[PDB]
């Protein structure tokens, strides 16, 4: 059937190329895509390879042993989720955790975003954009030169320079590429100078490096990284700044690190990050043009950040919460997650079952159902070991579809930050009128796998600036006294009410993400989980409506279609994490 | 030469792969340029698709009987194992195949060791670890959810140092890290010693650093580096940050009773 849903129009036959893996993402993905006879993309698919079923798992456990279980769903997007986990419980029983947990709580989601983007630009993304042997070419002199008038980092110098050319030479001609292995090296979609090149695989590696320091936030709240640790009712790092045992507690000492390593990680995305965008940027202009897919039209974020502790409402929440229609940025939706009608995901073309002829119909995740039910359609390729090619007019996902009352939407950073603009916060529109500004684009340039790779540029250096804002305000409370880290009126279970409904959320760094849990006698009854990469990488549903990775595949032009480097951009450009959307 | 080293993803959380770079003596940068050939490694290699198929086809040929496998992640059984799927085939049949050939294999992790929480009651998808599907080589367990970088970094550099398989112990654990007990080298084991214990979060004792124990901490009960190597350039550990070992380096953790009782 070639059929039209939002804008696009689909077209299931002409030549088609298979991406099975799909590298440089954390877990397991499959892209199909069609081309037509002009090597235009006329189709796009998107199977997740993969699952686990935590949703299941969880029956019939303790309600606070919850987070230590979900946490470990992703150890890339690590601790959004058992933060969500306790929200939701403590959301359930109505626990108010003091303001150091809501601060200590912020600063790790904030060392996350700052860690992730990080990690995701350079160690997944920029190998997309970046030429590894191209780099070779390169002259040190105005590599060093280049860089210094990009930014006032330091480690610039020309020696610097060449030696690191010198070992990545060494490395090449030994013939053992490692990670470089059958790269797409001169590709003619690579598109920036040899000089450009080597200043980026030396940030590349530079990253790599100090990523490993971000993290140590973590590590003194929370115990380890990735996978820290959490509480119902606020943290277990208790403070004691300055009576007996303040070594076996959070004192002073601790906090000098923390505040050490944040001022470290604002400065690396400030001088190498963010930059290194805007010169890849330049080169790459007319990737604004390709990849907005649901950009400009449909866009969802639940907020993230309370300010001050307990108070979940938008009016508290640092980073925007909302929801767009049509490209009706002037009317900018609330979101209410106890609404029924409101945030559903169906399963139609995913192996799950929600019973018999319900499966056109979608569900509320109070109400959701995970029971798996592989099975392939009339069209599809391949025996029950083996997959050709997938039917995707019927079931062909891991991931269910979710959708806000009946639409599909794209979450993330660039959803965020769309949101955030258009309500007018100059924290969030300054920054990207300045970005436009240096690449000399306009605000229409945002709807695109480009503009998609600048949100996430832009909030690396914004979550920095909370980082150190919630450290500053756990210093404030410190200083008048209040050292409180938990409370445990409700820590006991037989406190509890005989049964509670619960919604914990989060905005974690891929996009929106939300747990609804249901307790009953003293153990958990439901729990549901719709992550951000759930939502983007979601199927098709009962409308045969696309979602947003597909829908952003949909007007690309494949150079060499053997070697799908432009596929991987715009995927990539969302952040894939597929054991993050699957559970 | 570099010892080539093909790192699988399975079933997983992608956390140990994350784990390995935070590694600080040697730089995971300094493991992959100098160390090792990390030569296939689904998540940040350059390559995809069947170029990332070719590279991994090209380095089993050629570095054939000679080269290391890495796995984390383990595999699921129920559904012919399409609860993961791998350039259109199950997991199952890639890890046969890819350590068919290999000198050695390494699991990283509780995934890959025992089954981690994939495995936890009542483990929908027949999650199950390497050394139950691959038999007929020598397996290393590195376990813990995720293992600790610069253990995972030490074990690496150690056998390419000895050109050795590090002393198991009957668990297949490296006895060099996972010999001991987290308690038995716990600095907060004085307090345990005389009764001095966290009752309730922030108390007293919570301040002062007591013992966990009540707290449901399975230190007493596991085995790893935390309490000694520590985590992140040793700057902390679990139990050293206010929250008692989950016990999450042994098998079945998760189905051992709640984290907060104390078993
Ligand atoms: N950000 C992020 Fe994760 Ni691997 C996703 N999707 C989160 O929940
Ligand atoms: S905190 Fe745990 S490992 Fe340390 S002394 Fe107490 S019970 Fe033992
Ligand atoms: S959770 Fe793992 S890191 Fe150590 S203290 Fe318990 S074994
Ligand atoms: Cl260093
Ligand atoms: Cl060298
Ligand atoms: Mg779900």
């Amino acid at each position: 059937y070639p059929y039209q849903t939002q804008g696009f129009t689909l077209d299931n036959s002409g030549r088609r190329i298979v991406v099975d893996p799909v590298t440089r993402i954390e877990g397991h993905m499959r892209c199909e895509v069609n081309i037509d006879s002009n090597n235009v993309i006329t189709n796009a698919v998107s199977t997740g390879t993969m699952w686990r079923g935590l949703e299941v798992i969880l029956k019939g456990r303790d309600p606070r042993d919850a987070w230590a279980f979900v946490e470990r769903i992703c150890g890339v997007c690590t601790g959004t989720h058992a933060l969500t986990s306790i929200r939701a419980v403590e959301n359930a029983l109505g626990i108010a955790i003091p303001d150091n947990a809501n601060c200590i709580r912020n600063m790790m989601q904030a060392t996350l975003h700052v860690h992730d983007h990080l990690v995701h630009f350079y160690h997944l993304h920029a190998l997309d954009w970046v030429d590894v042997v191209a780099a070779l070419k390169a002259d040190p002199h105005q590599t060093s030169a280049i860089a210094q008038s990009l930014s006032a980092w330091p480690l610039s110098s020309p020696g610097y320079f060449r030696d690191l050319q010198n070992r990545l030479k060494r490395f090449i001609e030994s013939g053992q590429l490692g990670p470089f292995r059958n790269g797409y090296w001169g590709h003619p979609a690579m598109k920036l100078p040899p000089e450009a090149n080597l200043l980026a695989v030396a940030h590349y590696l530079e990253a790599l490096d100090f990523q490993k320091e971000i993290v140590k936030i973590h590590t003194v709240f929370g115990g380890k990284n990735p996978h820290p640790n959490w509480l119902v009712g606020g943290v277990p790092c208790a403070i004691n700044l300055d009576e007996t045992g303040a070594v076996g507690a959070v004192n002073m000492e601790r906090l000098n690190l923390v505040s050490s390593i944040i001022q470290k990680a604002r400065q690396f995305c400030e001088q190498v990050y963010l930059p290194d965008v805007l010169l890849i940027a330049s080169y790459y202009k007319d990737w604004a043009k390709i990849g907005g897919g649901l950009s400009s039209m449909n866009l969802l974020a639940y907020g993230e950040f309370p300010d001050n502790p307990n108070d979940y409402s938008a009016s508290n929440l640092l980073l925007p919460r909302g929801a767009i229609i049509n490209g009706r940025f002037d009317e900018i939706h609330p979101v209410d997650l106890t609404a029924p009608d409101e945030i559903q995901e169906f399963v139609t073309h995913s192996w799950y079952t929600y019973g018999n002829g319900n499966n056109d119909k979608g569900l509320h995740p109070w109400d959701g159902l995970t029971e798996p039910q592989l099975v392939m359609g009339e069209h599809y390729k391949g025996t029950k070991t083996f997959i050709e090619q997938v039917d995707e007019s019927a079931k062909y996902s891991w991931i269910k579809s979710p959708r806000w009352k009946g639409h599909a939407m794209e979450v993330g950073p660039l959803a965020r930050y769309l949101i955030g603009y258009h309500q007018n916060k100059p924290e969030f529109k300054e920054p990207v009128d300045q970005l436009l500004s240096v690449l000399k684009l306009p605000k229409e340039a945002l709807f695109s796998t480009l503009g998609r790779t600048a949100a996430r540029a832009l909030e690396s250096v914004w979550a920095g600036n909370t980082l150190q804002y919630f450290f500053d305000r756990l210093m404030r409370n410190l200083k008048s006294g209040d050292t409180a880290t938990a409370n445990v009126t409700l820590w006991e279970p037989d406190t509890w009410p005989t049964s509670a409904k619960g919604v914990g959320f989060s905005e974690a760094p891929r996009g929106a993400l939300g747990h609804w849990i249901k307790i009953a006698n003293q153990k958990i009854d439901s729990y549901q989980c719709v992550v951000p990469t759930t939502w983007n990488a979601g199927p098709r549903d009962d409308k045969g409506q696309i979602g947003a990775y597909e829908a952003a595949l949909m007007g690309t032009k494949l150079a060499v279609p053997d070697q799908p480097l432009e596929i991987l951009r715009t995927l990539h450009s969302f952040d894939p994490c597929l054991a993050c959307s699957t559970h | 030469p570099r010892t080539p080293v093909i790192w699988l993803h399975g079933l997983e959380c992608t956390c140990c792969t994350e784990s390995f770079i935070r590694s600080a003596h040697p730089l995971a940068k300094d493991a992959i340029l100098s160390l090792i050939s990390l030569d296939y490694d689904d998540t940040i290699m350059a390559a995809a698709g069947q170029q990332a198929e070719q590279a991994l086809a090209d380095v089993m040929r050629e570095y054939k009987g000679n080269y290391i496998v890495a796995v984390e992640g383990n595999a699921p059984l129920n559904e012919d194992g399409m609860f993961c799927i791998l350039a259109g085939e199950p997991f199952l049949e890639k890890l046969k195949r890819v350590s068919a050939d290999a000198k050695a294999i390494i699991a990283w992790g509780s995934c890959a060791s025992w089954g981690c929480v994939q495995a936890a009651r009542p483990n929908p998808t027949k999650a199950t670890p390497v050394h139950k599907l691959i038999t007929d080589k020598p397996i290393i367990k590195v376990p813990g959810c995720p293992p600790i970088p610069e253990v995972m970094s030490a074990v690496i550099t150690y056998m390419l140092a000895f050109d050795r398989i590090p002393p198991l112990d009957r668990l297949g654990r490296p006895k060099m890290f996972y010999g001991q007990r987290i308690h038995d080298k716990c600095y907060r084991r004085a307090h345990f010693d005389a009764g001095q214990f966290v009752e309730a979060w922030d108390d007293e004792g919570a301040r002062k650093g007591y013992c966990l124990y009540k707290m449901g901490c399975k230190g007493p009960t596991t085995y790893n580096a935390c309490s000694t190597v520590r985590w992140n350039d040793g700057v902390s550990f679990p139990i050293q940050s206010g929250h008692g070992c989950l016990g999450c380096s042994e098998d079945g953790f998760w189905d051992y009773g709640s984290f907060y009782s104390r078993a």
